[PDB]
């Protein structure tokens, strides 16, 4: 479960892993978690997949709601905002966590939010069972002044770092770019008898 | 029949005019216009937000209620996104409550002229009593308003406001009796400018 | 806390005990279980003493409002069932108490429980002390009955469940339900 | 403030509101429209408004029921989804399919409250119930636009419900119907209502309510069969 | 026209000026802001320790606007601790004056009336609220029945550099000309340390003479 | 209680099946209970909330089923129970909904679950069907392993089996 | 709602109005005993002559006879019987006439729709002995020694204003009321044609048979 | 808005014109026979393309029946809501009761208008009771009582002549006064415990026939 | 406890005459019986008020739905409606604990019985039973019971069932109200 | 208010809802053409000062993915209509996952404008709008009205002299178009009666883009 995102130069690599697991048996070896809140942001999540889908689903009609209404691309730091208040508001009903990312006019952001209803911006976040795994290898790795494609380099290992050493993750990496430049979904993107009848 | 918002045979809200005509009784009579730079609005003056500020004209009374109203949907705004609200959403929110006034019959139109002024480059919007609103470039909303509209047509932003009033209400003023609000590039935070 | 209650050809008897008790320490011998609502049709009180008489007094009031508007007397089904109903909702409260109706109607006697559980029997005992009292009961009751001996049966199965019922002592308060309706046929003492 | 209030709750010093008449006469104003019982099944024709080139009125209730609505376009649409709703609550709990002539009676204590009380308009729209409760069979229903219903072997509403149902009175002959004598039926007294002689395919649209092998089945009429109906209303001249 | 929703076609509410017009009658009040305080007359109520008003227009009306002061005064306090400004106070319960004027089902209010103040910052302030629900500040208020009858006579002081000192007595004689007269005075001025309190009595027996 | 709720799609034909028995406690209660309801549903949990669960999304569905005779897509179907079982994340109620069926008129298969093949239920049979599902079955053939994978997974299982339900919808023929 | 602006509200003078086309009553008070009586206010000959009802109990010690818009009464009645047990549920006495009277009165004209048109005379001997409280439609009780409600009622207050005697007996205040209830009357008063009911100082309130009334 | 206030006449006007409402009503007789009660309705405008509350009390409503009905189901709920509070079933005097109340309750209420029905409530307790309800919510037991369009007229006519004879007195009503209707007119005796039973037509051709030979 | 059994042209049902809190019944004439139309019939173990605070609820819905529009409901559909009132009553504050069968005759479905679980799982039953002698009972049904029967044969099936309640059973239920529904309606045996 | 201010006039119309079709009368005309590669709608907007702008209020607000809306009628109503309208879309899309159906959420828009022609204190929208809409294989154009009657439409115009754009409409065009040939019409029909205009296609929904327009 371990899903990730780096600050890179021209924005937000997001990283996630395609396992869902309800306990100690894979029910879902292909999940989708990089879910399009808008074409602009994506959130990944973590934690219960359910409040995770559904949060991302009442953030996403509202985002798209907002923007419908000015005709303007929403701004990332709206997004957390009512992330914050949407996550605070229940005071841990709300278990599963978001990683946030998007850019708008303002630039790159890129804010893990903790099912409580912490939003911190930071050059690398990462989430998840595999979290602790994962951000020992972006603490180690990442450096400002990255370049573009290196991201790509830097979270597909990363992810893989979460998929061998943790066992709630697993899976077929997932790699979502984030710019202004072009935005790139990599759905599966990384990969680390008969009976008869009659 | 011209006393509960209803329609008329004509297919007019004559409370709704009724409304308009009330802000020309208000006897005010405000200008703005959208420099490149710098968006002059001249008169009253309000702080809706410390980068917004707008000129109601018309009742004076019914100015505070939508004065408040706009305080209060520009700081509801950024407690749930958390950036300044455009002048273009904050002027349609208003709006959208002045609606409120016309669709319901129990209560009545405010009068008053809202002129918007500030950096979202600089905006002038206008706001009706009709719950109709519209980004202009070089507004104006009063007694003498069509006066001044083709002095306004025919067109140093400062000037173009304060000739504007000179010569449209015909009269040369005090400093006191003209307020001036200036919104320049480099000072979104709304001001007044103090001729 | 016992109240025995059965009917017979001659009558209904409802007979109690007059000990009330917190702990150990006994506050009165002094109560008269046997809660007033009608002329004809008469209460108990088993369980905790304030639930028996606040919930009589509701059934009192509206056996009274009842019997004004409708113009008719209540009837001991219908009295214990309004009962029934009311002590239903106050049921996972806790107001416990083992209230019964009796009254002739031919005689009527319903045992009603405070979880709701309106029930109706001929032969009742109600309380602590019940469980002996039931066993006297049985073995002198019959239908066939005279006034008398059915007296002198209320008087000595109270008598032995109040010897063997700790919580249970005070004389015991015949009411005779007959035809006509009820009198304190005994109020006569234990300690004879 | 209630100055105003008219009150189209009030009772007239005629005794007959007011909302409750012209609510009758809106319908007048509606076109026509006209259900027809068989003892195997019941007919619904209706005229749908106007010809308009450029444009290119009945509703499953259920799969076992269907309404007509006449009197107006914008009541009728609200009116039809408390009809569905009614019907599929009573399937909810009742786990059956709610007889027929049950949701009528709802609907109508539905618009009963609207006359009743409130102070709010009535909804001036007369229905029909086509429909087959299990308990009955085949059977169609009117709704006045107050409430009331009546359970009618053919009936009319809409312009011309008077002389259209005066029309049938004498030429519905009772319990002979096969459900070719319906349709023979239905496209005589709908062809003489209007002042066109016959009608057109863009005209009449017939819901015909049909025990479909056991499953009772709506079904409009498709097209192709509107017009052998009107190619014989053609020769029936 | 009658009634307070409805626009009369001209450009106003006729209701809203009926309810004017109580005020036009009652007889005047006159405070008036000076060097430091502002002395009420009228030929009072302590909203708050910081805040008087003297009231006009009908006065059953007044006095609920007097303890809806006193209720806005005091969760001004508790909300933010500090005394309430009266530049706040003012545009606070003229919002509510204002409130009625809005809708037809509540009348507008008789009432006009001048709150004052003085406190540190601000020195001085003299507000009147009319029951439009427009408050503005002064630096002289009279109304009622002598409306500019009165403004003659304050016109014809000069304050801004009058002590309260003078105004004590100047007030009761503004009220002696446009005026038998009861009396009534009130300082607020730092020597009163800003608690809102009736003229002493020897100084208010002076002024009437 | 619960029952098992095997779900599995090869080609165009869309196979679905389950146990028919539930349990008061550890006690066999039916040997006919119904758990798959007609682009086919299958819930198992409680009996409680397959029945609630039932009643209800028929209920919401023939409200767009009279309100369109736009037979309903099996994404949208997914999405209608998975709002209505998650307006209780306060009071949730127990049961898993699996459906399985076609696509409209396109004859394409959509199978999920909710909280291949899609296995859920008491149990066994996400581990069982695994290696043995083709990607290409006829009926016939798939008919034959989710038969193989239900009655391997559930004659093992305690709770689940006495009888055997399967649907391999197909446009030409559903069979049972 | 509108004073009028002759004082006096419009609906209550509208409602005393009503009152006008309400039975006689004669509200008789003996310091023995009470005798509320009315007349049958019967008309139609088969309409029941012992169904229709004028006067109800709501104590054991009060009665309560009644006159206006009789349909309006029976709220009021048994809304002042759920008060009077009300008050023997909360302090075991029973509640005198004169706070009957008056948390009825409190009821009377709470209109924020309309005003009940209902005159009423509540009789309860109480500890006092005899009280007799007179309520009119105003929302106002009076202690009354004898008052007669109703529409020819004016005629039997004057008759009454002779009559009426210093202490009284209970038998002869009876008669008093068969008499005056004659005179009242269009047609000649029959025991079916008079409903009285009595509360002797010791006795529960009683509906007097007919047999007693032709005497 | 209070709907229903008093005339400067003492009249209430609402309910004025809901008794001239029931009077359009169809002739709603009734009579409580010594035996078991009867009750009947006529003119149902047969153009040939076309209650009971218990097993004791039974129902025939005159006024307009699209509020009618709309009466009766609450009444019904109070029937079955009193069997399960009672142990046994509602009396027909508790129904009148309730339904007079009822009905006086929207005269005092804001926005509504009276029941424009006038109801023959009727019903064994085993001795029949025959009221009459009208919408002031006054309540009048009887023993004839004829509430509709023409039913005063047959009133009068049964105040001048008042199993077979109870239903020659409702058929004798309407067949001399009101217009000959051998299917317009639904009597339905009540047997004593048998439920409110409506007759086939041909079997009320007992005197149907009969008055026909009288 | 109660039991069930679906007969070719009968259901037949039947209950223990008891209640007891405490050591002792305080009643054996207790009717578990809940008879609620001719062809309609509740038989309701249970804890309490519940078992007839509910049954009397449906009943007077039952009954209400029948005067309201003059037929009678199907044994499946008023099986559904208690069902669906279980299933309320369990995210409730008041979660009743009521173990009902409710027999039924339909005429043109033909007859039918079914189970109901407290929480609420309404299943159709060929044959049922109740309470916690049901444990002991249900396999003695289930052996010996087949598809053709008789009415003057599910007495002895029935009397069979009656052994078991007393002979191994450590509760004594003396009497049994036996009763049947039949095309006739019910009837007491 | 809680009294509708919409009652029947003696004959039955709705004085009202009438008098805001003569509402609809009013505003710039507006037009929309279902063509084949897909529907096309306009509306007359003017300078009028020379002071104005043209971006800050369109007549043509996307709704969702793929619908418009286009009003003739009063302007301040639009925007509260609009508001409810992508409301419902949203809703619909947190619940249903899929863009709604454009027949769909046009009949639920309607049912909001016809609950206030019978909701209490409030007047009727006087904002009539076409609503243009494409799914599946099909361009879909409809027609909402002020008394929330809606229709489908090949072809339509709305405000100022409607009834002779209509006309054009179903002479100088029929059949099919390709669509901005299916515009050609558009820009010639809106001539017999500054300017906005959008466009649907399946292109995402989509303002026609103004270099272009020209």
């Amino acid at each position: 479960t371990t899903i990730a995102g780096v600050v890179y130069k021209d924005g937000i690599v997001l990283g996630a892993d395609t396992r869902a697991t309800e306990g100690m048996v894979v029910a879902d070896k292909n999940c989708s978690k990089i879910h399009f809140i808008s074409p602009n942001i994506y959130c990944c999540g973590a934690g219960t997949a359910a409040d995770t889908d559904m949060t991302t689903q009442l953030i996403s009609s509202n985002l798209e709601l907002h923007s419908l209404s000015t005709g303007r691309l929403p701004r990332v730091v709206t997004a957390n905002r009512m992330l914050k208040q949407m996550l605070f508001r229940y005071q841990g009903y709300i278990g599963a966590a978001l990683v946030l990312g998007g850019v708008d006019v303002t630039g790159p952001h890129l804010y893990s939010i903790y099912p409580h209803g912490s939003t911190d911006k930071l050059p690398y976040v990462t989430m998840g069972s595999g979290s602790l795994a994962a951000m020992a290898v972006f603490e180690d790795k990442f450096r400002p002044d990255m370049e573009e494609e290196e991201a790509k380099n830097l979270v597909s290992e990363a992810i893989a770092a979460g998929i061998f050493n943790d066992l709630g993750s697993g899976s077929n990496i997932d790699l979502c770019v984030i710019s202004k430049n072009k935005l790139d979904f990599l759905r599966p993107y990384t990969v680390p008898y008969r009976c008869e009848k009659g | 029949d011209r006393h509960i918002t209803i329609f008329s045979p004509e297919g007019r809200l004559y409370q709704v005019e009724y409304a308009f005509k009330a802000i020309n009784q208000g006897g005010l009579t405000s200008v703005a216009v959208r420099g490149k730079d710098c968006a002059v609005i001249v008169t009253h003056l309000f702080k809706i937000t410390e980068n917004i500020g707008c000129v109601m004209t018309g009742m004076t009374a019914d100015s505070r209620s939508q004065v408040q109203r706009a305080r209060y949907e520009a700081a509801n705004w950024k407690y749930k996104y958390g950036y300044e609200i455009p002048v273009d959403m904050l002027c349609k929110r208003i709006a959208d409550i002045s609606q409120v006034y016309t669709q319901n019959a129990e209560m009545r139109p405010l009068g008053c002229c809202m002129i918007l002024i500030g950096i979202d480059g600089p905006q002038v919007y206008k706001c009706d009593p009709a719950g109709y609103y519209c980004g202009f470039k070089a507004t104006a909303a009063g007694v003498k308003q069509t006066e001044s509209t083709s002095f306004l047509e025919k067109k140093q932003t400062v000037e173009t406001a304060i000739t504007c009033l000179s010569t449209v209400l015909s009269i040369d003023f005090k400093p006191s009796e003209i307020e001036v609000g200036v919104v320049t590039v480099e000072n979104p935070k709304f001001r007044i400018l103090t001729i | 806390t016992t109240t025995l209650a059965f009917k017979f050809r001659h009558g209904v008897i409802v007979a109690a005990d007059s000990r009330a008790t917190a702990g150990a320490y006994i506050a009165s011998q002094t109560v008269k279980k046997v809660i007033e609502i009608n002329p004809y049709l008469l209460g108990t009180m088993a369980g905790g003493a304030a639930d028996c008489s606040f919930w009589e007094r509701l059934l009192a009031r509206q056996c009274r409002i009842y019997e004004l508007r409708n113009k008719e007397r209540i009837s001991v089904a219908a009295a214990s069932k309004l009962l029934a109903n009311m002590v239903y909702q106050y049921k996972g409260m806790g107001l416990s108490m083992g209230t019964m109706i009796c009254g002739w109607d031919g005689p009527g006697l319903y045992y009603v429980d405070s979880e709701g559980n309106r029930i109706s029997g001929a032969t009742f005992s109600v309380g602590s002390g019940s469980v002996y009292a039931y066993g006297v009961m049985d073995r002198g009751y019959s239908y066939d009955l005279e006034v008398e001996q059915a007296y002198d049966l209320a008087r000595r199965a109270i008598y032995q469940a109040t010897y063997r019922d700790a919580y249970s002592g005070g004389a015991v308060n015949l009411y005779h339900v007959r035809e006509d309706g009820w009198i304190r046929v005994s109020s006569d003492n234990v300690a004879d | 403030s209630r100055r105003y209030d008219s009150r189209t709750t009030i009772f007239s010093p005629e005794g007959r509101l007011y909302q409750v008449e012209y609510a009758m006469e809106a319908i007048g104003h509606a076109g026509t429209c006209l259900g027809i019982l068989a003892n195997d099944g019941v007919l619904l024709a209706a005229e749908r408004r106007n010809i308009h080139k450029l444009l290119d009125k009945i509703y499953k209730l259920n799969e076992d029921m269907a309404c007509s609505v006449a009197g107006i376009t914008s009541d009728a649409n609200v009116l039809t989804n408390e009809l569905r709703l009614i019907a599929q609550r009573y399937l909810l709990q009742y786990q059956e399919p709610i007889p027929c002539e049950q949701l009528v009676t709802a609907l109508c204590d539905i618009k009963q409250a609207y006359t009743q009380f409130g102070g709010k308009r009535p909804f001036g729209v007369s229905l029909l119930y086509i429909g087959w409760d299990k308990h009955y069979g085949f059977q169609l229903y009117q709704s006045d636009p107050s409430g009331n219903y009546g359970g009618w072997k053919a009936t009319c509403i809409g312009n011309n419900s008077a002389a259209a149902v005066s029309m049938l009175k004498q030429d519905y002959k009772e319990g002979e119907m096969t459900l070719k004598s319906a349709l023979a039926l239905a496209i005589k007294v709908l062809n003489k209502t209007m002042d066109v002689s016959k009608l057109s395919a863009e005209k009449v649209e017939i819901a015909t309510l049909t025990r479909e092998n056991g499953k009772t089945v709506i079904r409009v009429l498709k097209q192709k069969e509107v017009e052998q109906l009107i190619k014989k209303h053609e020769e029936e001249e | 026209d009658l009634s307070a929703s409805t626009f009369s076609p001209d450009g106003r509410v006729f209701q809203v000026e009926y309810a004017m017009k109580a005020v036009e009658n009652s007889s005047t009040a006159i405070g008036i802001r000076c060097k430091d305080g502002v002395v009420f007359g009228v030929e009072l109520f302590n909203v708050d320790r910081h805040v008087g008003m003297a009231v006009a227009g009908l006065l059953a009306d007044a006095r609920s606007l007097a303890d809806i002061a006193r209720e806005e005064a005091s969760n001004f306090r508790s909300n933010f601790g500090y005394n309430i400004p009266l530049k706040h106070l003012a545009d606070r319960v003229a919002m509510y004056v204002h409130a009625y004027t809005l809708y037809s089902a509540v009348r507008p209010f008789g009432c006009s009336f001048m709150l004052g103040s003085y406190s540190v910052n601000d020195g001085a302030q003299l507000y009147m609220i009319d029951p439009s629900g427009v408050s503005y500040g002064y630096w002289g208020c009279a109304i009622g029945k002598a409306r500019q009858a009165a403004k003659t006579e304050i016109e014809k002081l000069q304050m801004k550099e009058m002590t309260c000192r003078d105004i004590v007595k100047e007030v009761a004689k503004i009220i002696y000309i446009v005026h038998a007269f009861e009396l009534e005075l009130s300082w607020v001025g730092e020597l009163t340390n800003g608690r809102h309190e009736i003229v002493p009595k020897d100084i208010r027996e002076e002024a009437e003479k | 209680n619960g029952g098992a709720v095997m779900a599995m799609k090869g080609k165009n034909c869309v196979a679905i099946a389950a146990d028919r028995r539930f349990g008061i406690q550890a006690q066999m209660v039916t040997t006919d209970f119904q758990k798959i309801f007609p682009l086919y549903i299958g819930l198992a949990g409680l009996a409680t909330d397959v029945q609630t669960v039932a009643q209800r999304l028929k209920f919401r569905l023939n409200l767009y089923e009279l309100k369109e005779g736009r037979q309903i897509k099996p994404y949208t179907l997914m999405s209608m129970v998975a709002n209505l079982l998650y307006e209780k994340r306060f009071g949730p109620y127990y049961t898993e909904p699996v459906i399985a069926g076609l696509d409209p008129k396109t004859f394409k298969p959509f199978i999920c679950s909710l909280d291949d093949f899609v296995v859920s239920g008491t149990c066994q049979m996400y581990g069982m069907c695994e290696s043995l599902w083709e990607p290409n079955m006829d009926p016939d053939h798939l008919f034959e392993t989710i038969s193989q994978a239900m009655l391997n997974a559930v004659d093992r299982d305690a709770v689940s089996g006495m009888g055997v339900i399967v649907h391999i919808i197909e446009k030409d023929k559903i069979t049972t | 709602n509108t004073f009028s602006p002759e004082g006096r509200l419009f609906q209550v003078e509208y409602a005393i109005e009503a009152i006008k086309l309400g039975s006689t009553a004669i509200g008789i008070q003996t310091s023995e005993g009470v005798c509320l009586a009315v007349e049958k206010r019967i008309t139609s000959p088969l309409m029941e002559p012992s169904s229709i009802e004028k006067i109800v109990e709501i104590d054991a010690h009060i009665g309560c006879a009644m006159s206006g818009l009789i349909a309006d009464a029976k709220t009021l009645i048994d809304k002042a019987r759920v008060e009077t047990q009300n008050h023997w549920f909360t302090y075991n006495e029973t509640m005198t006439v004169e706070s009957v009277t008056q948390a009825v009165s409190n009821l009377a004209l709470q209109f924020g729709s309309r005003p009940f048109g209902v005159a009423l005379l509540f009789g309860g001997v109480d500890e006092k002995g005899p009280q007799l409280f007179h309520m009119d439609p105003s929302g106002t009780f009076v202690q009354c020694d004898a008052r007669a409600i109703g529409s020819a009622s004016e005629g039997a207050q004057s008759s009454l204003q002779e009559v009426y005697h210093k202490s009284m007996t209970l038998k002869e205040a009876i008669k008093s009321s068969l008499i005056i209830l004659k005179q009242v009357m269009e047609e000649k008063l029959n025991a079916t044609n008079i409903e009285l009911a009595t509360v002797q100082p010791g006795q529960n309130f009683h509906m007097f048979t007919k047999e007693e009334l032709e005497e | 808005r209070a709907i229903t206030v008093f005339s400067p006449d003492g009249h209430l006007f609402q309910v004025e014109y809901a008794q001239e409402a029931v009077k359009k009503g169809s002739t709603a007789v009734g009579v409580r026979g010594r035996d078991i009660v009867v009750l009947g309705v006529e003119k149902k405008s047969v153009a040939k393309l076309q209650c009971a509350l218990d097993d004791n009390v039974c129902m025939a409503f005159a006024g307009l029946t699209a509020d009618a009905r709309i009466v009766i189901n609450r009444a019904r709920v109070e029937c079955q809501s009193h069997r399960l509070t009672v142990e046994d079933p509602v009396t027909v005097e508790y129904i009148t009761r309730y339904i007079a109340s009822l009905k006086q309750r929207y005269t005092q209420s804001n926005g509504r208008r009276p029941f424009g029905i006038s109801a023959l409530i009727v019903g064994f307790d085993g001795t029949p009771r025959l009221y009459q309800t009208d919408p002031s919510g006054t309540y009048h037991a009887w023993k004839a009582n004829a509430i509709g369009r023409g039913a005063k007229s047959v009133r009068e006519f049964l105040e001048k002549n008042y199993d077979d004879l109870t239903i020659k007195l409702v058929i004798k009503a309407l067949l001399e006064v009101v217009q000959s209707g051998g299917k317009n007119i639904e009597l339905a005796v009540m047997r004593r415990d048998q439920s409110l039973k409506i007759l086939n037509p041909e079997e009320i051709e007992k005197y149907v026939a009969e008055i026909e030979k009288e | 406890y109660l039991i069930g059994i679906q007969g070719p042209d009968y259901v037949l049902v039947a209950s223990d005459r008891v209640a007891a809190s405490n050591i002792v019944q305080m009643k054996d004439d207790h009717d578990k019986m809940f008879k609620m139309s001719e062809k309609i019939l509740l038989l309701c173990v249970g804890e309490a008020g519940d078992t007839v605070q509910f049954a009397e609820y449906i009943q007077k819905n039952v009954q209400l739905y029948k005067m309201r529009n003059g037929y009678e409901l199907s044994p499946t559909a008023a099986a559904n409606f208690t069902r669906r009132n279980l299933a309320d009553c369990l995210r409730s504050r008041t979660p009743y604990h009521v173990n009902l069968l409710l027999a039924g005759y339909d005429e043109h479905e033909g007859p039918a019985l079914y189970y109901m679980d407290y929480l609420a799982a309404l299943a159709k039953a060929p044959f049922a039973a109740h309470g916690y002698g049901a444990f002991l009972t249900l396999s003695i049904l289930d052996r010996y019971y087949t598809p053709t029967i008789s009415r003057e044969r599910a007495v002895e099936l029935l009397r069979k069932c009656l052994e078991e309640l007393q002979k191994r059973f450590i509760l004594n239920l003396p009497t049994f109200s036996v009763r049947i529904i039949d095309k006739n309606g019910i009837h007491d045996l | 208010y809680s009294f509708s201010l919409t009652t029947f006039s003696p004959s039955g119309k709705l004085v009202q809802i009438e008098y805001a079709l003569a509402a609809v009368a009013g505003g710039a005309p507006s037009v929309g053409i279902k063509a084949a590669n897909g529907v096309v709608l306009a509306t007359e907007k003017k300078q009028k000062s020379i002071l104005y702008d043209e971006r800050s209020v369109h007549k043509v607000e996307p709704i969702t993915k793929h619908i418009g809306l286009v009003y003739s009628g009063m302007g301040p109503d639009y925007r509260v209509l609009v508001h409810r309208a992508r409301k419902l879309a949203q809703q619909y899309y947190l619940v249903y996952q899929e863009p709604i159906p454009t027949a769909q959420l046009v009949q639920r828009v309607a049912s909001v404008m016809q609950e206030y022609t019978q909701s209490g204190g409030v007047r009727p929208f006087g904002v009539s709008l076409l609503i243009c809409g494409w799914n599946e294989g099909r361009p879909y154009l409809f027609q909402s009205d002020p008394s929330g009657a809606y229709f489908a439409w090949k072809a339509t115009a709305m405000g100022k002299n409607y009834v002779n754009g209509k006309t054009f409409l179903e002479k100088r065009y029929n059949e099919d178009l390709e669509l901005e040939d299916a515009i050609h019409t558009a820009i010639l029909t809106l001539k017999e009666s500054n300017i906005e205009v959008g466009i649907c296609n399946e292109a995402g929904f989509r303002r026609l883009t103004p270099t272009e327009v020209k």
